């Protein structure tokens, strides 16, 4: 009347308990998942006896160990979190609209549908954490559970919850870098203390939050100094395959006829102050395609409240 | 050992944090929370254009004294 399970972390690195029929998973070991399945108020029998399940909480100091090798510098939370989201995201589907690969609405995920949509625009990124490069190669290939389930908890989202797609947006690139070069050098001056050159590489020079246009991102701009004055920075070299730059909803009429240098954008629908929704946008062929979760539709000319834009590659020098 | 920065909000104003680059930001954004009347799912940090994640020191993220952190709206679409 007794089973002996192998629980793991990682798949390769296994532990065996021994449990009993009479109490159930939980209060003998902890939260564990079978098959994608929570099974921890469940009381184990003979059909687990022998196969392996994933240990989420409780976990030991070698677990652990392999856990922040996996995941990276991970909160005890983490683990429950993704296993969980993972289970509650089954039912969502991407869906091909206009030869592209989009996500249905479900659960208040509209905000996802932007990141992941902005996301598959950048062809040239990976991912530093293995656990995230893993699901984000499987995304690609069609099954997107695991990348969109680790996102959330990366994120700190709740389930069925709206969201902001930029802070999600810049959050996971934040965890990525850029297989090809690129460079940003800002110049920073202060009439008191001197001139400095500070130099950005790779992925992070190619976003940034606060700014929703090339010309305002190379504008100069004022603050104070460390010595009580006025410092001053100004954009001086950039060189990026592609510009990500984020800001609040900001009222714009995007048209086609003058022809606009970004290939792609996010909008918000609704006002600041209360729940809205997220539509993505891309430009192919003289024409705006509208992307709002599963659907999609063409215009020409469209009045709306933008937040990412995402521009082409950026060969700039000044000064 | 601890130094002063400042963090700024939507309407524009700054105001002085006393914070260690040993803190998190998750820490910084109680005291953010404190002075101003805003929870911490309401808004998000960022510093010279980049999030700042909640687990994460703030040494990790070059701070020197003064350096302005902006309050961004989390919104909720
Ligand atoms: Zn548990
Ligand atoms: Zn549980
Ligand atoms: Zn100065
Ligand atoms: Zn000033
Ligand atoms: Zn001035």
């Amino acid at each position: 009347l007794t089973i002996e399970v192998l629980v793991t972390v990682d798949g390769v690195n296994f532990r065996t308990v021994v449990l009993n029929n009479k109490n159930t998973y939980r209060s003998q070991l902890g939260c564990v998942f079978f098959n994608g399945a929570d099974i921890s108020d469940t009381i184990p029998d003979e059909k687990q006896n022998g196969h392996s399940l994933y240990l989420a909480d409780n976990l030991t100091a070698d677990e652990t160990k392999a856990l922040k090798e996996l995941y990276g510098p991970v909160d005890p939370t983490f683990l429950h979190r993704f296993y969980s989201l993972k289970a509650a995201v089954h039912g969502w589907k991407m869906v091909v609209c206009d030869k592209v690969r989009s996500l249905k609405l479900s659960d208040n995920n509209c905000y996802l549908n932007a990141v992941i949509m902005t996301l598959d625009l950048l062809k040239d990124i990976k991912f530093v954490i293995p656990a995230l490069q893993h699901a984000f190669m499987k995304h690609k290939g069609g099954d997107s559970t695991d990348f969109i389930a680790l996102i959330m908890a990366y994120g700190n989202c709740t389930f069925g919850a709206p969201d902001d797609a930029s802070r999600l947006l810049h959050t996971v690139l934040a965890k990525a870098e850029l297989c090809c070069s690129a460079r940003m050098v800002w110049r920073e001056w202060c009439n008191v203390c001197g001139i400095k050159d500070v130099v950005l590489q790779g992925l992070k020079a190619c976003c940034y939050v606060g700014v929703q246009t090339v010309e305002d991102l190379r504008a100069r701009m004022t603050y104070v100094c460390q010595c009580g004055g006025e410092r001053h920075r100004q954009l001086v070299e950039h060189t990026t395959p592609w510009l990500l730059l984020s800001g609040t909803p900001n009222e714009k009429l995007v048209t086609t006829s003058t022809a606009p240098d970004f290939v792609a954008f996010n909008v918000f629908q609704g006002i600041e102050t209360a729940v809205g929704h997220y539509v993505h946008a891309r430009l192919k062929g003289g024409l705006i395609l509208k992307f709002d979760s599963g659907t999609v539709s063409k215009t020409s000319d469209w009045k709306c409240k933008v937040t990412d834009v995402l521009f082409p590659g950026q060969k700039y020098s000044s000064d | 050992e601890p130094l002063s920065i400042l963090v700024r909000n939507n309407k524009g104003r700054s105001s002085t944090y006393e914070v260690r680059l040993t803190q998190t930001v998750a820490h910084l954004k109680q005291q953010v929370s404190g002075l101003e009347g805003v929870q911490d799912d309401l808004f998000w940090l960022t510093f010279e254009g980049k999030p700042l994640e909640d687990q994460l020191p703030l040494g990790e993220y070059g701070l020197k004294p003064l350096s302005t952190v902006f309050m961004n709206l989390r919104l909720r679409g």
